[PDB]
C-alpha cells in the first residue's frame, strides 16, 4: 500500500488531498522474514530496484 | 516524513507457524505428516526461519537411518533438538523502534 | 484544510491527548488518516480513520512510564 | 551490536561483522560453500549471528569424562615408549575438570619425567607425577595437617 | 543525573543518582517474563477475570495449571508473574483474610486485603536484605454497599482500584482495547461484561479461543462466592460471540 | 531465611554529604506538585492527583489523609512510601491520645513523625524515605503548616509547594501571599499555584483538596471542589 | 446446660437449651450453644461459658484457613481433632465439654465427643453439660440403632425436655439443628412445643 | 564495548599459538604478576 | 558482572540468575522418571554406577516423605536428602494436628513454598534439587507432583527430570496411561529407562523402581525383587528388537 499503489495511481490521494507516504522501516527480531519480504517485492513490481 | 512507516514484523503465531510450515515441509518426501497441531504447539518461540530448520533436520534423520521418506517421528524429534539450542543459544530481545 | 475533512474532525481530542509531537509527526497523521481513507475506497476521511491514524504513528510512540511516583 | 551510547560505541568491527551477515544470507544464499565456526564463549555473541540461516547445527563439546580421558591419553602415548606398566583406567579416574589440551600435556610431562630421571620408558610413577605438574597447584608445603 | 550509577543501586534497593530504584523498574519486567495475559472488566452488577490458560505439553494435569485463585469465598484474584513468587503471594493473601476475620469478625473487605498485599510488598522495596516478588496480583469481589470492585497491586506497592485492567506482556495494548469500550458505556449486564473481557483477549493476541484456553472466573452480586467457570459454561459465551 | 543487614548505607563522602538523602529529595522533585497555604483561620492542602487513562477509580485512592480528628497530611514523592508514614503516623497519635487523652498537637506530631524518616537515614540496611510530607493542623485556636524533608528536618511555613515546579511555585506564592486572607482563596490561591505547573484541564476528580480550621480537618468532597473550580471562588 | 447430639444415616440432629446460669442468677435465658464451626460442622459448648467461646472461635479460624488451601469441604474429623489438640494443651486453663458433630461427604454424618479433659471418642450419641446426667437411662433405654430424621427430632426434643424438668441450670427453650447433605434445618422449640411428662 | 579493542588483540595472541599454525620451534616466557587476571584460553596447557 | 553473586538481585533481563544455575545443576545429573496410571504411580532412577566400589542398591535416590508418598530425587543430591526430611517433618505436624495422612496436593505446595523462602535472601542458596512427589489414595486416586527449585509445583501425569530430561518425555508422550493397570506400567518405566540411557556417556547402572497404588493398599514400598527382573528382561528385549 506504500510500494505499488501510490506508484501506480497517485490521483487517489489527490483526490483525498494528501501526499503518498515515502519509507518504509521493515523491522523485527531475527529470522523473521525481513529479507525474504523485500525478495518477494523485488520479483514482482516491475520497475528499477 | 523521513520514515513513514513503522512495519513491525512479528515472532509467528500459531497460524503462521502451520503456514510456513506447510510451505517448507511441501517437498520432502513422506508418508503422511499428520500431527501439525504438536508440532505448532511445541514449535513456540520459532522464527520463520527456525521453522526452516525443523524442516531440514527432520530430513537428517531420514538421511542418517538412510530412508528416501521422513515420518511423524522425524519431525516430532527435529523440533525438540531445534528448540533445545534457540533456548541455549543466547536471549532474543525485542528492539522497539 | 488542505485536505478533505469529517463533518466532525474533533481536532480539539487530538490536540489535548499527547503532551509531545512534532510538526513532522502532525503532518504524518494527517498523511496516515487519508491513506486510511484510500484503502477503504472512500472520498473524504472519517472520524474513525483520524483516531487510527493517531494511534497508529503517536501512540505507538508512547510507552510505559512507572505508575508508583 | 548491542552498543548504542551516544558518546563512545567502536561501531567499526560491527560493521564488517554486518557483512558477514550478508553472505550468509540475502541476495542468493551461498549454497556452495559451508561455514564452520569456532568459539568458545558462545554467549558473548551476537543473537543475529545465530539462529537458522548461518550457524544452523550447534555442536557442543561436553568437556571429556572418565573414558574419554583414557582414550585421549592413550592417543599420545603411542608416540612413545611406555611400559606395559602404565594402566589407562586409573590415570584417567585420576584426573577429573581436564581438558583434551591437559590430557595431552600429561604425556609431555610423564617423558619429561622420564627424561630428567635418565631412562626411556614411562613406568606408572611418571605419569603420577606429570598429573602432579600440569594439574594447577600451588606449592602448599603446609600440606601437613591431615 | 540521566542513569549515573551510584556504584551500588543496581545490585540493592537504594536510590540512583537520579531519583529512581532500578531494582523496582526490574522486578516490572518480571510479570511480562511470565509471557501469559489477563484481562479484568468491571460491570454494575459482577467482576469478570479472564485468562490465557496456556498448557504446553499433554503430560501436564489441565487442572492444576490454573491462575485463578480462591482467597475468601467473597474475593478471587489472578496471580501473573513468576510462578514461584505468585503462589508465595496467594498464601499470605489467604492468611490475612482469615486473620482478618478472627479479629474483627466481619470478612474482609476487597479494598484493604489489597493494602495488606501491597504494603507487605513495600517492605521489600525499603530494605537491601531481598528482592521485592515478581508477580502482580488482580483482586475482584462484590463489596456490600459500593458493588463488584476490581484492584490491582504492583511489585512496589502502588495499587489502585479501576474499572477495567490487564496485566503481563500485553499490558499496553490491551488498555488501549478497553478504554474506548468504557468511554462509550453500556448497560454492563452480566453477559455485557464476560463479552467485552473474552473478546479484548481475544483480538489483542489472534487467538478465537476454544473454552480450553481461557480460564474465567467471575463473581456477581446475586451470588457473591466466586466461582470459576468450567468449560461447558465458559463455551456458551464463545459461540454466542462468534454470533454476534 | 535471613538475619537482615546491620550496616548503614547512607554514609558521609568527602564533601561532607549524605549522598542518600541527596538523591531521595530528587525523587521527592519528581513527584505530583503541592501546595500548602496557611490561612488566617485554616489551612489548605492541594495537591495534583495522579492518574494516566480513564481506566482508573478516581475515588479509590486518596493524596490526601486525615491523620486525626485535625490533622492532615498530603505529599509528593513514592506512594507506597507514604503509606508507610501515614500509618506511623495514625499510631504515633494514638500513643499520645491514650496517655493523655488530648488530641496530639501539631508541633508535636511531626516532630515525631520526622524521628521516624531519622531513623532510616542511620538504620541498618534500608533506604531513607521517599517522601516530603506537608502537615496541617489546627489546635489552640491556630493553624499550623509544617512540611518534614525525607532528611529528618522540618521547617513551618506560612506557605510552600513541593513536588514538581516547587521552585516556580515558592515564587508565584512569595508574591501572592499577604497575611490575613480568608480561608476560601487559599483555596482559590492554592488552585492557581497548582495550574502555574500543572499541564491540561482542572477538574472535580483531577485534584484533591483538604481545608482545615477550627472545626476540624475534612477532606472536600468532589462536589465542593467543583464549584472552587469557578476560578472565580 | 444439657447439649445433645445423635446419629441417623443422612445426617446429625444436635439439641442444646439455652440458659446460661452464674451460680443461682440466670444471666441469658435464650442462649445460642449450637455453634456453627463451619457450613455443615456444629459445636455444642458447655462448661465455662468464656472457655469454649475463645476455643471456638480458635477452631474455625484455624478450620477456615484450612478448607480454602486445600478446596475441600472439611471432614468432620478434622475439625474435632483441632478442638482436640486445644483442649489438651490449656487442660489446666479451660473446662470446655464440646460436642463436634457434622455431615461428612465421606463418612456420613458424625458425632464427635471431647469432654473436660480433651479426649476424643466418636459415638453414636453423645450427651453433655450438667444436666445430662439426668438423662443416660432415658436415652439408654430408648435410642435403637437407625432412626429416621423424624424420629430423632422428636428424641432429642423428649430427652432435653426430661433434663430440664429435673435440673437447674437447664431450661428456657430447646435449639434442634438437623444436618444433612441438604443444609440446616434450624428450629425453635417452645411453650407447648417442647414435650412434657408431668405425672 | 568495554577493552573491546585491547580484547581482540588477545585473541590474535591466542590464535597464533594454538589455531591451525603448527608454527615453527618458537618457545614463549610470560611473566605476569597477575596471573589470576588471564583468560582461561591463554593459560590452559598446549599454550604454556 | 555482578547480577549473579546474589538470589536478590534482579538482573536487567527481568530474572534472577542464582535459580537459574541452580536448575542447571540438576541438568547435569541421572534421569529420573515419574509416570502416573489410573490406579497407582511407578517410579523410576536411573542410578550411574560409578565404581565396583559402592554396595549395591544402596545409598538410593528414591526416599519415602511419608507411608503413602514417595520422593524421588534428581540433582544435587546432598540437598534432596535435606529436602526429604522437611517433608517428613511437615507430613508429621499435618498428621499431629489434623489426625489424617496429608493429602499430596498439600504437601506438595508446602514443600515448594519451603523451596521458594531460599530464593529471596541472600543469607541462603537455592536449593540444586527438582523432585517429584507420588501418592496414592483411595479418596483421590494417584497423583504425582514434580517441584523444582524455582519452588513451582506442578500437576503432572508423567514427568522426567535430569539430563535427559528431554528424551524421557518422548518416550511418555507416546505412551498411553489413563487405561493401563499399574502392573502394566512397571514393564514400560523399564523400557523407557533403558532407551534414555547411554552406555556410551555412562559405565552402567541400577534400575530403581517403586509402587505407590492399588496393589500394596495405599503404601508406598520398592518394587519387590522378582518384579523388578522381570521388567529388565523385557527391556534388554525392546533393545534387541
Ligand atoms: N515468514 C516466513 N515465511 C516463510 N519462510 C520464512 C519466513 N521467515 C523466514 N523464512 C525462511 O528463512 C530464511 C531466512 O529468513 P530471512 O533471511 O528472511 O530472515 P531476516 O529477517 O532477513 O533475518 P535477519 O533479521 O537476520 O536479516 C528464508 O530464506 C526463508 O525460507
Ligand atoms: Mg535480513
Amino acid at each position: 500500500e506504500v510500494i505499488e499503489l501510490p506508484l501506480t495511481n497517485p490521483e487517489l490521494f489527490q483526490r483525498v488531498g494528501i501526499i503518498p507516504p515515502k519509507g518504509c522501516l521493515l523491522y523485527g527480531p531475527p529470522g523473521t522474514g525481513k529479507t525474504l519480504l523485500a525478495r518477494a517485492v523485488a520479483s514482482q513490481l516491475d520497475c528499477n530496484f | 516524513g523521513r520514515l513513514d512507516r513503522k512495519i513491525h514484523i512479528d515472532l509467528p503465531n500459531e497460524q503462521a507457524r502451520l503456514d510456513i510450515l506447510k510451505i517448507h515441509a511441501g517437498p520432502i518426501t513422506k508418508h503422511g505428516e499428520i500431527d501439525y497441531e504438536a508440532i505448532v504447539k511445541l514449535s513456540d518461540g520459532f522464527n520463520g526461519a527456525d521453522l526452516r530448520n525443523v524442516c531440514t533436520e527432520a530430513g537428517m534423520f531420514a538421511i542418517r537411518a538412510d530412508h528416501d521418506f521422513v515420518v511423524q517421528e522425524d519431525f516430532m524429534k527435529a523440533v525438540r533438538k531445534v528448540a533445545d539450542s534457540k533456548k541455549l543459544e543466547s536471549k532474543l530481545d525485542y528492539k522497539p523502534v | 484544510s488542505k485536505m478533505n475533512l469529517s463533518e466532525e474532525v474533533d481536532l480539539e481530542d487530538y490536540v489535548a491527548r499527547p503532551d509531545k509531537i512534532s510538526g513532522a509527526d502532525i503532518n504524518s497523521i494527517c498523511q496516515e488518516s487519508g491513506m486510511l481513507a484510500v484503502r477503504e475506497n472512500r472520498y473524504i476521511v472519517l472520524a474513525k480513520d483520524f483516531e487510527k491514524a493517531y494511534k497508529t504513528v503517536i501512540k505507538k510512540d508512547e510507552q510505559e512510564h512507572e505508575f508508583y511516583k | 551490536k548491542r552498543f548504542d551510547s551516544e558518546k563512545a560505541g567502536d561501531r567499526e568491527v560491527q560493521r564488517t561483522m554486518l557483512e558477514l551477515l550478508n553472505q550468509l544470507d540475502g541476495f542468493q544464499p551461498n549454497t556452495q560453500v559451508k561455514v564452520i565456526a569456532a568459539t568458545n564463549r558462545v554467549d558473548i555473541l551476537d543473537p543475529a549471528l545465530l539462529r537458522s540461516g548461518r550457524l544452523d547445527r550447534k555442536i557442543e563439546f561436553p568437556m571429556p569424562n572418565e573414558e574419554a580421558r583414557a582414550r585421549i591419553m592413550q592417543i599420545h602415548s603411542r608416540k612413545m615408549n611406555v611400559s606395559p606398566d602404565v594402566n589407562y583406567e586409573e590415570l584417567a579416574r585420576c584426573t577429573d575438570d581436564f581438558n583434551g589440551a591437559q590430557c595431552k600435556a600429561v604425556c609431555v610431562e610423564a617423558g619429561m619425567i622420564a627424561l630428567r630421571r635418565g631412562a626411556t620408558e614411562l613406568t606408572h610413577e611418571d605419569y603420577m607425577e606429570g598429573i602432579l605438574e600440569v594439574q594447577a597447584k600451588k606449592k602448599a608445603n603446609l600440606q601437613y595437617y591431615a | 543525573s540521566r542513569g549515573s550509577s551510584a556504584g551500588f543501586d543496581r545490585h540493592i534497593t537504594i536510590f540512583s543518582p537520579e531519583g529512581r530504584l532500578y531494582q523496582v523498574e526490574y522486578a516490572f519486567k518480571a510479570i511480562n517474563q511470565g509471557g501469559l495475559t489477563s484481562v479484568a472488566v468491571r460491570g454494575k452488577d459482577c467482576a469478570v477475570i479472564v485468562t490465557q490458560k496456556k498448557v504446553p505439553d499433554k503430560l501436564l494435569d489441565s487442572s492444576t495449571v490454573t491462575h485463578l485463585f480462591k482467597i475468601t469465598e467473597n474475593i478471587g484474584c489472578v496471580m501473573t508473574g513468576m510462578t514461584a513468587d505468585s503462589r508465595s503471594q496467594v498464601q499470605r493473601a489467604r492468611y490475612e483474610a482469615a486473620n482478618w476475620k478472627y479479629k474483627y469478625g466481619y470478612e474482609i473487605p476487597v479494598d484493604m486485603l489489597c493494602k495488606r498485599i501491597a504494603d507487605i510488598s513495600q517492605v521489600y522495596t525499603q530494605n537491601a536484605e531481598m528482592r521485592p516478588l515478581g508477580c502482580c496480583m488482580i483482586l475482584i469481589g462484590i463489596d456490600e454497599e459500593q458493588g463488584p470492585q476490581v484492584y490491582k497491586c504492583d511489585p512496589a506497592g502502588y495499587y489502585c482500584g479501576f474499572k477495567a485492567t490487564a496485566a503481563g506482556v500485553k499490558q499496553t495494548e490491551s488498555t488501549s482495547f478497553l478504554e474506548k469500550k468504557v468511554k462509550k458505556k453500556f448497560d454492563w449486564t452480566f453477559e455485557q461484561t464476560v463479552e467485552t473481557a473474552i473478546t479484548c483477549l481475544s483480538t489483542v493476541l489472534s487467538i478465537d479461543f476454544k473454552p480450553s484456553e481461557i480460564e474465567v472466573g467471575v463473581v456477581t452480586v446475586e451470588n457473591p462466592k466466586f466461582r470459576i467457570l468450567t468449560e461447558a459454561e465458559i463455551d456458551a459465551h464463545l459461540v454466542a460471540l462468534a454470533e454476534r | 531465611a535471613e538475619r537482615g543487614y546491620s550496616f548503614s548505607l547512607t554514609t558521609f563522602s568527602p564533601s561532607g554529604k549524605l549522598v542518600q538523602i541527596e538523591y531521595a529529595l530528587a525523587a521527592v522533585a519528581g513527584g505530583a506538585p503541592s501546595v500548602g497555604i496557611k490561612a488566617a483561620n485554616g489551612v489548605v492542602l492541594a495537591t495534583e492527583k495522579k492518574q494516566k487513562s480513564i481506566l482508573y477509580d478516581e475515588r479509590s485512592v486518596h493524596k490526601v489523609e486525615p491523620i486525626t480528628k485535625h490533622i492532615g497530611l498530603v505529599y509528593s514523592g513514592m506512594g507506597p512510601d507514604y503509606r508507610v508514614l501515614v500509618h506511623r503516623a495514625r499510631k504515633l497519635a494514638q500513643q499520645y491520645y491514650l496517655v493523655y487523652q488530648e488530641p496530639i498537637p501539631t508541633a508535636q506530631l511531626v516532630q515525631r513523625v520526622a524521628s521516624v524518616m531519622q531513623e532510616y537515614t542511620q538504620s541498618g540496611g534500608v533506604r531513607p524515605f521517599g517522601v516530603s510530607l506537608l502537615i496541617c493542623g489546627w489546635n489552640e485556636g491556630r493553624p499550623y503548616l509544617f512540611q518534614s524533608d525525607p532528611s529528618g528536618a522540618y521547617f513551618a511555613w506560612k506557605a510552600t509547594a513541593m513536588g514538581k515546579n516547587y521552585v516556580n511555585g515558592k515564587t508565584f506564592l512569595e508574591k501572592r501571599y499577604n497575611e490575613d486572607l480568608e480561608l476560601e482563596d487559599a483555596i482559590h490561591t492554592a488552585i492557581l499555584t497548582l495550574k502555574e505547573s500543572f499541564e491540561g484541564q482542572m477538574t472535580e476528580d483531577n485534584i484533591e483538596v483538604g481545608i482545615c480550621n477550627e472545626a476540624g480537618f475534612r477532606r472536600l468532597t468532589p462536589t465542593e471542589v467543583k464549584d472552587y473550580l469557578a476560578a472565580i471562588a | 446446660t444439657t447439649i445433645m447430639a445423635v446419629q441417623f444415616d443422612g445426617g446429625v440432629v444436635l439439641g442444646a437449651d439455652s440458659r446460661t446460669t452464674t451460680g443461682s442468677y440466670i444471666a441469658n435465658r435464650v442462649t445460642d450453644k449450637l455453634t456453627p464451626i463451619h457450613d455443615r460442622i456444629f459445636c455444642c459448648r458447655s462448661g465455662s461459658a468464656a472457655d469454649t467461646q475463645a476455643v471456638a472461635d480458635a477452631v474455625t479460624y484455624q478450620l477456615g484457613f484450612h478448607s480454602i488451601e486445600l478446596n475441600e469441604p472439611p471432614l468432620v474429623h478434622t475439625a474435632a481433632s483441632l478442638f482436640k489438640e486445644m483442649c489438651y494443651r490449656y487442660r489446666e486453663d479451660l473446662m470446655a465439654g464440646i460436642i463436634i458433630a457434622g455431615w461428612d461427604p465421606q463418612e456420613g454424618g458424625q458425632v464427635y465427643s471431647v469432654p473436660m479433659g480433651g479426649m476424643m471418642v466418636r459415638q453414636s450419641f453423645a450427651i453433655g453439660g450438667s444436666g445430662s446426667s439426668y438423662i443416660y437411662g432415658y436415652v439408654d433405654a430408648t435410642y435403637r440403632e437407625g432412626m429416621t430424621k423424624e424420629e430423632c427430632l422428636q428424641f432429642t426434643a423428649n430427652a432435653l425436655a426430661l433434663a430440664m424438668e429435673r435440673d437447674g441450670s437447664s431450661g428456657g427453650v430447646i435449639r434442634l439443628a438437623a444436618i444433612a447433605e441438604s443444609g440446616v434445618e434450624r428450629q425453635v422449640l417452645l411453650g407447648d412445643q417442647i414435650p412434657k411428662f408431668a405425672v | 564495548g568495554g577493552d573491546n579493542e585491547v580484547q581482540r588483540t588477545m585473541l590474535e595472541l591466542i590464535n597464533q599459538l594454538d589455531g591451525f599454525d603448527p608454527r615453527g620451534n618458537i618457545k614463549v616466557l610470560m611473566a605476569t604478576n597477575r596471573p589470576d587476571t588471564l583468560d582461561p584460553a591463554l593459560m590452559r596447557p598446549g599454550r604454556l | 558482572t555482578g547480577y549473579d553473586l546474589s538470589a536478590s538481585t534482579f538482573s536487567p533481563d527481568g530474572r534472577v540468575f542464582q535459580v537459574e544455575y541452580a536448575m542447571k545443576a540438576v541438568e547435569n545429573s541421572s534421569t529420573a522418571i515419574g509416570i502416573r496410571c489410573k490406579d497407582g504411580v511407578v517410579f523410576g532412577v536411573e542410578k550411574l554406577v560409578l565404581s565396583k566400589l559402592y554396595e549395591e542398591g544402596s545409598n538410593k535416590r528414591l526416599f519415602n516423605v511419608d507411608r503413602h508418598v514417595g520422593m524421588a530425587v534428581a540433582g544435587l543430591l546432598a540437598d534432596a536428602r535435606s529436602l526429604a526430611d522437611i517433608a517428613r517433618e511437615e507430613a508429621s505436624n499435618f498428621r499431629s494436628n489434623f489426625g489424617y495422612n496429608i493429602p499430596l496436593k498439600h504437601l506438595a505446595d508446602r514443600v515448594a513454598m519451603y523451596v521458594h523462602a531460599y530464593t529471596l535472601y541472600s543469607a541462603v542458596r537455592p536449593f540444586g534439587c527438582s523432585f517429584m512427589l507420588g501418592s496414592y489414595s483411595v479418596n483421590d486416586g494417584a497423583q504425582l507432583y514434580m517441584i523444582d527449585p524455582s519452588g513451582v509445583s506442578y500437576g503432572y501425569w508423567g514427568c522426567a527430570i535430569g539430563k535427559a530430561r528431554q528424551a524421557a518425555k518422548t518416550e511418555i508422550e507416546k505412551l498411553q496411561m489413563k487405561e493401563m493397570t499399574c502392573r502394566d506400567i512397571v514393564k514400560e518405566v523399564a523400557k523407557i529407562i533403558y532407551i534414555v540411557h547411554d552406555e556410551v556417556k555412562d559405565k552402567a547402572f541400577e534400575l530403581e523402581l517403586s509402587w505407590v497404588g492399588e496393589l500394596t493398599n495405599g503404601r508406598h514400598e520398592i518394587v519387590p525383587k522378582d518384579i523388578r527382573e522381570e521388567a529388565e528382561k523385557y527391556a534388554k528385549e525392546s533393545l534387541k528388537e
